[PDB]
């Protein structure tokens, strides 16, 4: 951009950017099998109550992961807003099997309703 | 787990699959339909030929049969696609198609709806108006804030009802002037918004006290012309009415053009005297 | 009157299948031209999905508000206009399962 | 500011025998100056029938 | 008015019969005219020829014999107006004879069928299919040849391309794939270069070592010699490698089809392929393709030679061969005749295909008429063509240019099977090749660029589709007067100069003068000068080549300007430029807006509606004129007559003006004064300041007419019947419904109007409950009967002009079923000009009125006369064509010395020749005003003084010196007129041409309150009388989104358009003043959710704690 | 095979339809007027029985047709909806019903409640219509509180502006 | 794979 003129602000790349790190990858389980790709502080969680309130230190070590805006989004919490843009079929199928409770937070999931 | 295979098989409503009259006597019946019936004769042909006797061969192949139109109102195209005799090789759109499809439900349900209380024209700068309004053709006013007129036309002499104020303008001619005094101070503090072709940024869309004026032509103001990518040679901008109050406090408070000065991009400022008013300034 | 908080999908019990539906669609009968009306039990039926008019009943016998939550007698008719026609749900009874393609031809067959 | 042609009914007619369209000859009016030289006419319609 | 034209290049030969593209192709396309004796044999005798000996002979009984004598069309059923008034489509009648031989003794000939009524063409050029004039537009594509492209990935060696068109018809490709395999596909899978010679006859020894010796890849073709060593056996093998499972024993079938007949193409045996072979590879054809069945034993003087070129292509330089597709020797452009043709073919196999089965059907022999022929294919096929074509197009006759273009377009995209919407960027830029064959400029400035253009001034298609254009000849340093019409592929072998370079006549003068070789600019010698440009006009388009000063303006704007003048829209005042390129007359000409004299005569009667000619010759004829006309789009088509009564008229002379002419000169919009300089922000952006002056006098003006029309429909309820009767209200509206149900003739009809009464049934099925209490109360007997009545949508109607009424017993009309009857009414409207319309000049400055100024304080030249029109000079840098400044000084020069000029394309007007007759003017300008009484003003010095300071004027001279030196640089003084005190600074003015564009029908500002609704999606929806909602799309989503705009959006999605519920609840309570509710769940979501429960899933909306809660508010609850 | 059932009898009769039109396009050049069609059929054939045949024969459409540019239009949005109150017809009933619920007050609980409830409450009787009270205190009331009724609301005009 | 073929040979 700068060298084409256009003089935008960092903050928003860097908004972009983080999302793209929302996920990363596990390799010492507690709850869910090793090889998962998840949210970052979603793991931060896990790890925060597994060694603060609840005893039995089970370290989470993960990965961090790096992934395209695309697929960042193409997998994320809300099936709803994945039904949208990826596969509508294949998004519900494991949204359903598995019961998923859309919290509903973020505009696209919630403007649907 | 158990609940992945299927016995039971929702039937979509009826009013969701018409079953409508066209020109001369045409119908129009959602594709969903010829699909359901595909089912419901194989289910009952199953049954009567279970009944009647039942020979292997015939059984598994009317079942095959059976399975196959299952996928068909759910998928189709998965395995093969169903087509409505002879005249369009089209594939009958499953309930799948519906709520995906090149333009299906989910899809369309972020494309875009149609709002009621619209209007669109054409733009021609406003050069007096200042940012904080914008010229809108009275002409237009008048059925943009038709409702809202009517009950002030009660308010006043003008009409004695609802029904009556509306009879009152179903025609041209019958306008007395006196209407437009009514419009005019039902639009008192209210504010429109005004969007352009691509709505690129929030300040795609601004909110600005209309000024009713005559004509056909939208009066914008210059300065925000640099916001809308908006130039004079046909350039049409829609217009939108807040409904609620709550809708008008947002709109008029945090969505107002003369309130948004500097871009979300940059600290730099968008409300800049453009083209002529420099060459003005400069001189 | 609670606010829709959170939304939720899960696997279709058959027993919710039917608890969802009313009626069954056991015939093939769309509707009859001479009277442009529901055929017989078949995809249109005003048992199975509902009444096509406003406040008012099929037959007739009940035709206003004052008692806008009972059924009739001899028909059953609850109502408030067709957009009741439009959101109700039927089911087939299949003869022998079959299943859905959803879930048997997705790369992973989450049956597989 | 107003013309009555006999057998003409709206503006964008053509008359037989007359090369110029209706539209054509209302605006030759428009060219026409004409002056009366006192108040009491107001409005004075001016008449004119010529053939062949 | 004089006349005075600058430039001068000696336009050695007249533009082409601007139609001739559209004109010519039908002619031999339907070579009618001429007894079926004449030559010409393409085209239908050919379609016919093609498909007609059908050769039917065992599967039970046969030796059929159809066999086609002599094919005759001729007389109209009904004629072109006729055909307009009523719904019909103008085309003639066609039956060919025809003879079926039988096997025992007798031929049954019976004469004629007349299956297929195929449309002709109207004089102009366009057609006429239903109702409306339609136009065919020409194509573009890879002509069916042979070429080699560079390999796919792999940057080693490229492959060779057999192209056969029709689709039918196998696609060849030959690629080497050394570490043992070799590949020539057909329809897909491969096999080697040489079982196939073998085939034929071309064996190992002779193969390598004739053809390859030179090239050493011989070696891969002679590799699998254990195959090589059996002949006819080859012919089987190969059969035995396509996959079916086929008979071993198939004599000479398969090898039939690659052969001569069907497959390879039936075109001419000498041009339509052998062209792409002769010149690019190989030399002979023993038939039109590959082809012979004369012994068993075929002959492939094609299959050797593609090979051959391989090797060649592949080891040096034999010549350099490599084909830049684009290149326009291979692109092909399809005459509207051969589109005919094409489809007139595809029908007469339909046809042949029923036929056959009918000669088992027929019992005995009397099968010829009937048992042998069916209309039904012809009809469909044809008809398909002229109505559904993706081709064929309304006629966009906005003005008599518009529409001749429209006739001469040349698109990409079409038949689906040629460049459809994938490709692009490669076809969408100017190739090189394009030269005077294609603007470069005239491409539609949208989504669909390049894709779609119209050719150029001398551009013509000669034998086959290959825009040729004119080059004249120069031998040694000698320019010749005589032109070669060259195809793309030859123009490269010559070194090609332009007209520019300075010529004495024959002699040209400069040794260092440039010229372009092969797409490649070179400064040339006069001795290596071989070709010459023929002018510089051919290089663009007539619609561009209207444009003055083209030199001076940027390519992109000029492409503005050459789309607006086909926006041009006609007004009642025509008016030609003050300067103009030279072909406004060959224009208005060539397309057929005027009415020109065919031979020389005197006038006999003038009348408004006929100008009845007498010719010298003892003849006399009586000319119509078409009055008021609806064109297409509605613009008026009037033809104003020039001559007066008695008088010697030249042959070819203007007796009536078209639509847009003011003396046999093309003439749109009108010249009018302007100043160049900024307003307040009246002109801020791209807005125009307008001097109600051009009101006042009726200068931009313009008639349209819409034509509204309402059908008497049959309801099993009720027939709607159409009278006066308008059931419910008042008299005062039926007034102008004069006639018992139609409106009146000459009638004011605004917004809301009945333009026609009908009377419908009330209900579906069954009366109304509650209706029934209120109609007895005041009047029980009332009209059970609905008002549909045609009204006068918003937006405008004008007066009534015509009317048309279709009753019970149809003279030779067309009522479609359940269609009582039809009522059409046309109505007329003046559209003088006002705020909210876009004019532009033929530069590209486009814009809208902003403010109509009053004469009384727009700016005002010393001498009383004030301008018209105030332009922004902002948006001249910017954008580059500075041909429109250049104009405005002409322009001010033509006003004050009372003439007209005409400015070439880039030989025109000249800088000092401008500066020349602006000094003329200044003479009319300010001499008048020295002998008129009066000098300079203190204004008028004052501006000099900061003039001199600016540095336009030389200091120290005289003011009256001084204007003139400040006059020729083509600014003048202009005082304000609000305040009368000068503007600082000269300010430059002039006669400026203007058109006035077309109003669309989205013009007509939409707005919409409340409305209609989707059936099964429960959004907003218009059409006839109310507006339709506008879209709220992601984008503008997000823009609220973006905002704190949380309810302002929930509103958008529920209240405005999907919350049932909501919408009702919503209008009532603005009507009772009430703040508007509370949005309850919009339809979209709920429509989702069973859509979604149609399938298994279960979507359910949950509670604070994970519970239930209700959406679809009462209804899912059972019973 | 139809969506839209049909008799076995009309199915034949749609077979014979055909055929004839078959045997009619033989010859004529112009595909049979329903004129021809009523002729060779036989005995009780007429133009408003064919056309009512081939209305019936014409399968119906796809709601969901691709048009125009194909490109994504599904042809069911353009269909209007009928029994649905537009806005417009919303604020009808409610001051047409809040009016004719004043007027039915101020009333007499008698005569006016007997025709507003025989009319706007169940179906469409004179006699039938009152109680014990026969025909002539019936047209008695009728007559004379819908007149007073009317010419009251002649007075304070709301409901002239025919609501309808 | 595809349903004739199969019913055919099936019975066949
Ligand atoms: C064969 O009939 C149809 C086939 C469709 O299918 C499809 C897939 O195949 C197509 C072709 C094979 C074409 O060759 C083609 C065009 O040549 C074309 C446009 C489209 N041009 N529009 C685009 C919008 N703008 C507007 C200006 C303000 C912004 C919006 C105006 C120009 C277009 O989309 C085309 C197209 C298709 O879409 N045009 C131009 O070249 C041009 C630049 C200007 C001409 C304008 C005339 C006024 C116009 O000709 C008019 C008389 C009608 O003829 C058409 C509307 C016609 O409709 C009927 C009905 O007849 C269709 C071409
Ligand atoms: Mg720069
Ligand atoms: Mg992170
Ligand atoms: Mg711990
Ligand atoms: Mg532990
Ligand atoms: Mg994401
Ligand atoms: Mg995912
Ligand atoms: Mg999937
Ligand atoms: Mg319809
Ligand atoms: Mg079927
Ligand atoms: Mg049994
Ligand atoms: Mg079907
Ligand atoms: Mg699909
Ligand atoms: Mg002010
Ligand atoms: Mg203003
Ligand atoms: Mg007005
Ligand atoms: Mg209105
Ligand atoms: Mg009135
Ligand atoms: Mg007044
Ligand atoms: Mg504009
Ligand atoms: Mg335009
Ligand atoms: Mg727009
Ligand atoms: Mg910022
Ligand atoms: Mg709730
Ligand atoms: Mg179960
Ligand atoms: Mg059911
Ligand atoms: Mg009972
Ligand atoms: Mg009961
Ligand atoms: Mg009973
Ligand atoms: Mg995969
Ligand atoms: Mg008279
Ligand atoms: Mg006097
Ligand atoms: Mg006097
Ligand atoms: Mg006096
Ligand atoms: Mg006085
Ligand atoms: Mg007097
Ligand atoms: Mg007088
Ligand atoms: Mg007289
Ligand atoms: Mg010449
Ligand atoms: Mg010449
Ligand atoms: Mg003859
Ligand atoms: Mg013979
Ligand atoms: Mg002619
Ligand atoms: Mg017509
Ligand atoms: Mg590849
Ligand atoms: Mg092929
Ligand atoms: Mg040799
Ligand atoms: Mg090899
Ligand atoms: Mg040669
Ligand atoms: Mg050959
Ligand atoms: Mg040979
Ligand atoms: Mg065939
Ligand atoms: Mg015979
Ligand atoms: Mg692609
Ligand atoms: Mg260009
Ligand atoms: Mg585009
Ligand atoms: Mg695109
Ligand atoms: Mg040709
Ligand atoms: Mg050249
Ligand atoms: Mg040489
Ligand atoms: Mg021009
Ligand atoms: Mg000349
Ligand atoms: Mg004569
Ligand atoms: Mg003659
Ligand atoms: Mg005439
Ligand atoms: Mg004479
Ligand atoms: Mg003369
Ligand atoms: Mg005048
Ligand atoms: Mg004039
Ligand atoms: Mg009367
Ligand atoms: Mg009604
Ligand atoms: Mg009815
Ligand atoms: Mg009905
Ligand atoms: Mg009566
Ligand atoms: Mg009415
Ligand atoms: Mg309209
Ligand atoms: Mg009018
Ligand atoms: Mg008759
Ligand atoms: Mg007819
Ligand atoms: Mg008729
Ligand atoms: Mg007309
Ligand atoms: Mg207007
Ligand atoms: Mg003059
Ligand atoms: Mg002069
Ligand atoms: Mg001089
Ligand atoms: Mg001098
Ligand atoms: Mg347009
Ligand atoms: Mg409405
Ligand atoms: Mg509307
Ligand atoms: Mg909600
Ligand atoms: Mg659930
Ligand atoms: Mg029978
Ligand atoms: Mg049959
Ligand atoms: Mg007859
Ligand atoms: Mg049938
Ligand atoms: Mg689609
Ligand atoms: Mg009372
Ligand atoms: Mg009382
Ligand atoms: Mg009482
Ligand atoms: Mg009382
Ligand atoms: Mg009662
Ligand atoms: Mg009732
Ligand atoms: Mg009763
Ligand atoms: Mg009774
Ligand atoms: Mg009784
Ligand atoms: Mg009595
Ligand atoms: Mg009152
Ligand atoms: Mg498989
Ligand atoms: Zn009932």
């Amino acid at each position: 951009y700068r060298a084409q003129g256009v003089k935008l602000h960092d903050k928003h790349i860097e908004i972009v950017v983080r999302q793209m790190m929302k996920y990363v990858e596990v390799t010492d389980p507690g709850d869910s099998r090793l090889l998962e790709g998840q949210v970052l502080e979603k793991w931060d969680v896990e790890a925060l109550n597994e060694r603060l309130i609840a005893e039995g230190k089970t370290p989470v070590a993960w990965k961090p992961l790096l992934m395209g805006v695309t697929k960042s989004a193409l997998s994320t919490k809300s099936w709803l807003s994945a039904a949208s843009f990826q596969n509508t079929t294949h998004v519900l199928t494991e949204a359903a099997i598995a019961g998923k409770k859309d919290e509903l937070i973020g505009l696209k999931e919630n403007v649907i309703l | 787990p158990e609940w992945m295979i299927l016995e039971a098989v929702p039937v979509l409503p009826p009013d969701l699959r018409p079953m409508v009259q066209v020109d001369g006597g045409r119908f129009a019946t959602s594709d969903l339909n010829d699909l359901y019936r595909r089912l419901i004769n194989r289910n009952n042909r199953l049954k009567k030929l279970l009944a009647q006797g039942a020979p292997e061969i015939i059984i598994r192949n009317e079942k095959r049969m059976l399975q196959e139109a299952v996928d068909a109102l759910l998928d189709n195209g998965r395995r093969g696609a169903p087509v409505t005799n002879p005249g369009s090789d089209r594939p009958l759109r499953s309930l799948t198609d519906i709520l995906s499809g090149k333009q299906g439900r989910f899809r369309q349900n972020l494309l875009g709806k149609r709002v009621d209380y619209s209007g669109r024209s054409v733009i021609v700068v406003g050069p007096q108006l200042k940012l904080h309004q914008c010229g809108l053709p009275k002409r237009m006013a008048l059925e943009l804030f038709k409702p809202f007129l009517l009950k002030k036309m009660e308010e006043k002499g003008i009409a004695p009802n609802v029904k009556a104020a509306r009879r009152m303008l179903e025609r041209q001619r019958d306008i007395k002037d006196e209407v437009w005094d009514a419009l005019e101070e039902v639009i008192h503090g209210k504010v429109v918004l005004l969007n352009r072709a691509p709505t690129l940024h929030r300040l795609g869309i601004q909110a600005f006290q209309p000024v009713l004026v005559e004509g056909q032509s939208i009066q914008l103001h210059p300065l925000v012309c640099e916001a809308f990518n908006a130039d004079f040679d046909g350039d049409q901008m829609a217009v939108h009415v807040p409904l609620s109050s709550f809708a008008q406090a947002e709109a008029r408070i945090q969505m107002l053009s003369a309130h948004n000065l500097l871009s979300p991009a940059s600290g730099e400022p968008l409300a800049k005297p453009s083209r002529d008013i420099i060459l003005g300034l400069y001189y | 009157k609670k606010e829709v908080r959170k939304v939720r999908i899960a696997l279709a019990s058959p027993e919710k299948i039917r608890s969802w539906s009313y009626g069954e669609v056991e015939k093939p009968e769309t509707i009859n031209y001479r009277t442009l009306k529901p055929e017989r039990d078949g995809l249109f039926d005003e048992r199975i999905f509902g009444p096509i008019k406003d406040y008012e009943c099929a037959c007739g016998k009940y035709k206003r508000q004052r008692f806008e939550g009972k059924v009739c007698e001899r028909c059953g008719v609850e109502v408030t206009k067709s957009i009741v026609r439009r959101y109700r749900m039927g089911h087939i009874e299949l003869a022998t399962p079959a299943a859905h393609i959803w879930f048997v031809k997705d790369v992973p067959s989450k049956i597989g | 500011t107003s013309v009555y042609i006999e057998d003409v009914l709206h503006e964008f007619s053509t008359i037989p025998g007359v090369k110029e369209d209706v539209v054509e000859i209302i605006l030759n009016l428009k060219e026409l100056v004409v002056r009366f030289l006192n108040p009491s006419l107001q409005t004075v319609t001016l008449l004119l029938k010529a053939e062949g | 008015m004089e006349i005075k034209r600058f430039g001068r290049i000696r336009e050695v030969i007249p533009l082409p019969p601007l139609t001739e593209i559209q004109v010519e192709s039908y002619r031999r396309a339907l070579q009618a005219d001429v007894p079926p004796e004449k030559r010409e044999n393409v085209g239908i005798q050919a379609a016919f020829r093609e498909t007609f000996p059908i050769e039917e002979e065992d599967k039970g009984k046969g030796g059929l014999v159809l066999d086609f004598l002599e094919y005759r069309l001729g007389e109209p059923p009904f004629p072109q107006d006729e055909c307009r008034e009523k719904d019909l489509t103008y085309q003639a009648p066609l039956y060919a004879r025809l003879q079926l031989i039988h096997k025992d003794t007798g031929l049954i000939k019976e004469d004629e069928v007349f299956l297929g009524h195929i449309p002709l063409m109207t004089e102009d050029g366009s057609f006429i299919i239903n109702g409306a004039d339609r136009v065919i537009v020409s194509q573009i594509h890879r002509s069916p040849g042979v070429y080699f492209t560079p390999d796919p990935a792999r940057p080693g060696r490229y492959i060779a391309s057999i192209i056969p068109l029709p689709k039918r018809g196998p696609w060849i490709d030959l690629e080497v794939e050394p570490n043992g395999v070799v590949s020539m596909k057909v329809n897909k899978r491969k096999f080697p270069l040489v079982l196939l010679l073998r085939v034929l006859g071309y064996d190992q020894e002779t193969l390598a070592r004739e053809l390859g010796a030179y090239g050493e890849l011989v070696q891969g073709l002679m590799d699998e010699s254990v195959f090589a060593m059996r002949p006819e056996e080859a012919l089987i093998r190969l059969f035995t490698l396509l996959r079916p499972g086929d008979p071993p024993k198939r004599d000479k079938a398969v090898a039939y089809v690659y052969g001569l007949i069907a497959d390879p193409r039936r075109y001419d045996l000498g041009e339509a392929g052998r062209y792409k072979a002769e010149e690019k590879l190989g030399i002979r054809l023993s038939g039109r393709t590959l082809a012979r069945f004369e012994d068993g034993e075929f002959k492939d003087e094609v299959f050797l030679p593609t090979l051959r070129y391989l090797f060649a292509l592949t080891a040096g330089v034999p010549g350099h061969e490599v084909d830049d597709i684009d290149h326009l020797g291979n692109r092909r452009i399809r005459t509207v005749g051969e589109l005919m043709t094409d489809q007139f073919r595809v029908g007469l196999a339909r046809l042949a295909r029923g036929v056959r089965e009918r000669m088992l059907m027929g019992s005995e022999d009397s099968l010829t008429p009937a048992k042998l022929v069916n209309s039904r294919p012809l009809e469909a096929a044809i008809r398909e063509f002229f109505s559904r074509s993706q081709l064929s197009q309304f006629k966009d006759e906005t003005n008599p240019l518009s529409s001749l273009r429209h006739k001469r377009r040349i698109s990409a995209l079409g038949p689906g099977g040629l460049t459809r919407e994938r490709a692009g960027f490669d076809v969408r830029d100017v190739h090189r090749t394009h030269y005077g064959r294609i603007c470069p400029v005239e491409t539609p400035e949208g989504a669909n660029i390049g894709l779609i253009t119209s050719l150029a001034a001398y551009a013509r298609v000669d034998e086959l589709g290959f825009i040729r254009t004119p080059y004249r000849r120069v031998v040694g340093g000698v320019v010749t007067d005589e032109v070669v019409y060259m195809t793309a592929t030859e123009e490269d072998r010559y070194t090609i100069a332009q007209a520019n370079t300075p010529l004495e006549g024959n002699r040209i003068a400069a040794e260092r003068v440039v010229a372009r070789r092969k797409g490649e600019p070179v400064i040339v010698s006069p001795e290596e000068v071989e070709f010459m440009d023929v002018s510089p006009k051919q290089v663009f388009s007539v619609n561009t080549n209207l444009i003055p000063f083209l030199e001076h303006d940027d390519a992109n704007r000029a492409l503005m300007g050459s789309n607006m003048q086909t926006q041009a829209v006609p007004l009642i005042r025509a008016q030609a430029p003050v300067v103009m390129t030279g072909l406004e007359e060959r224009v208005v000409r060539d397309s057929l807006a005027a009415l020109y004299a065919e031979e020389d005569g005197e006038v006999a009667k003038v009348d408004g509606n006929r100008i009845v000619v007498r010719y010298e010759d003892g003849r006399l004829v009586e000319y119509p004129l078409r009055r008021f006309y609806r064109s297409n789009q509605g613009t008026a088509l009037d033809q104003r007559p020039r001559v007066v009564v008695g008088q010697r008229v030249r042959k070819g002379d203007l007796l009536a003006d078209g639509p847009a002419s003011e003396n046999g000169f093309l003439a749109l919009g009108q010249n009018v004064l302007v100043a160049i300089m900024p307003f307040d922000g009246y002109n801020f952006e791209d807005a125009i300041v307008i001097s109600e002056e051009l009101l006042k006098r009726d200068f931009y003006t313009s008639i349209h007419i819409e034509r509204y029309e309402i059908e008497a429909r049959d309801t099993k309820l009720g027939p709607e019947r159409i009278t006066r009767d308008i059931p419910h209200l008042s008299e005062a509206a039926l007034r102008d419904l004069d006639e018992e149900g139609v409106v009146r003739i000459g009638a004011e009809v605004k917004p809301g109007d009945i333009l026609v009464g009908r009377t419908s049934f009330k209900g579906e099925s069954e009366p109304t409950p509650e209706e029934r209490l209120l109609r007895s109360i005041f009047g029980e007997k009332a009209r059970d009967v609905k008002d549909t009545s045609l009204r006068v949508p918003p937006g405008e109607g004008g007066i009534v002009v015509r009317t048309v009424r279709l009753r019970r017993g149809d003279p030779g009309v067309e009522l479609k079923p359940g269609v009582r009857e039809v009522v059409r009414v046309y109505v007329a409207q003046k559209r003088k000009l006002q705020v909210g319309d876009k004019l532009a000049n033929r530069h590209g400055n486009k814009g809208v009125v902003a403010k109509i100024l009053p004469v009384e304080d727009m700016p005002h030249l010393p001498d009383g006369t004030p301008v018209d029109v105030i332009l922004n000079p902002l948006g001249v840098p910017s954008r580059m064509n500075l041909g429109q400044i250049l104009e405005t000084h002409l322009g001010l020069a033509g006003y004050f010395l009372g003439q007209r000029y005409i400015s070439p394309i880039f030989d025109g007007a000249k800088e000092p020749e401008i500066k020349e007759l602006l000094a003329q003017a200044f003479e009319v300008y300010f001499g008048k005003r020295k002998g008129e009484g009066f000098g300079v003003d203190k204004r008028e010095v004052e501006v000099l003084r900061r003039a001199e300071k600016l540095g336009l004027v030389t200091p120290g001279k005289t003011p009256e010196e001084q204007l003139k030196e400040l006059f020729l640089q083509g600014k003048v003084v202009l005082y304000d007129g609000r305040t009368g005190e000068p503007i600082e600074g000269p300010i430059v003015v002039g006669q400026m041409f203007i058109m006035k564009l077309y109003h669309m029908v989205e013009d007509k500002m939409h707005a919409r309150s409340t409305g209609p609704y989707s059936l099964i999606t429960q959004q907003p929806l218009g059409g006839k009388a109310q507006f339709g909602g506008q879209r709220f799309g992601e984008m503008e989503v997000w823009a609220l989104e973006a905002y704190g705009a949380a309810h302002t959006l929930q509103e958008m999605l529920t209240l405005k358009s999907d919350d049932i519920e909501g919408r009702n609840a919503a209008y009532e309570a603005i009507i009772k003043g009430e703040d508007v509710p509370e949005p309850s769940v919009p339809e979209s979501f709920r429509v989702l959710v069973k859509e979604l429960q149609a399938l298994a899933l279960d979507v359910q909306t949950l509670d604070e704690k994970d519970n239930p809660v209700d959406i679809f508010e009462g209804l899912a609850s059972k019973r | 095979a139809r969506t839209i059932r049909i008799p076995v009898h009309m199915v034949e009769t749609i077979n014979k339809l055909s055929r004839t039109a078959r045997q009619l396009q033989q010859e004529l050049g112009r595909e049979p007027t329903y004129e021809e069609i009523a002729e060779a059929m036989g005995p009780g054939w007429d133009a408003k029985r064919v056309e009512e045949t081939l209305k019936i024969a014409q399968e119906p459409v796809s709601l969901e047709t691709p048009i125009g540019d194909e490109k994504d239009s599904f042809y069911g949005d353009f269909i209007p909806d009928e029994h649905l109150p537009s806005p417009v017809d919303a604020a009808t009933q409610s001051l047409l019903s809040e009016e004719l619920e004043k007027a039915l007050s101020k009333l007499s609980e008698r005569e006016a409640m007997v025709l507003k409830l025989r009319k706007g409450l169940i179906d469409g009787e004179e006699v039938g219509a009152f109680f014990g009270v026969t025909r002539e205190r019936i047209r008695q009331i009728e007559n004379k509180a819908l007149r007073k009724l009317k010419y009251h609301e002649s007075r304070t005009r709301k409901l002239r502006d025919f609501l309808d | 794979k595809i349903s004739t073929s199969d019913p055919v040979r099936q019975y066949l």
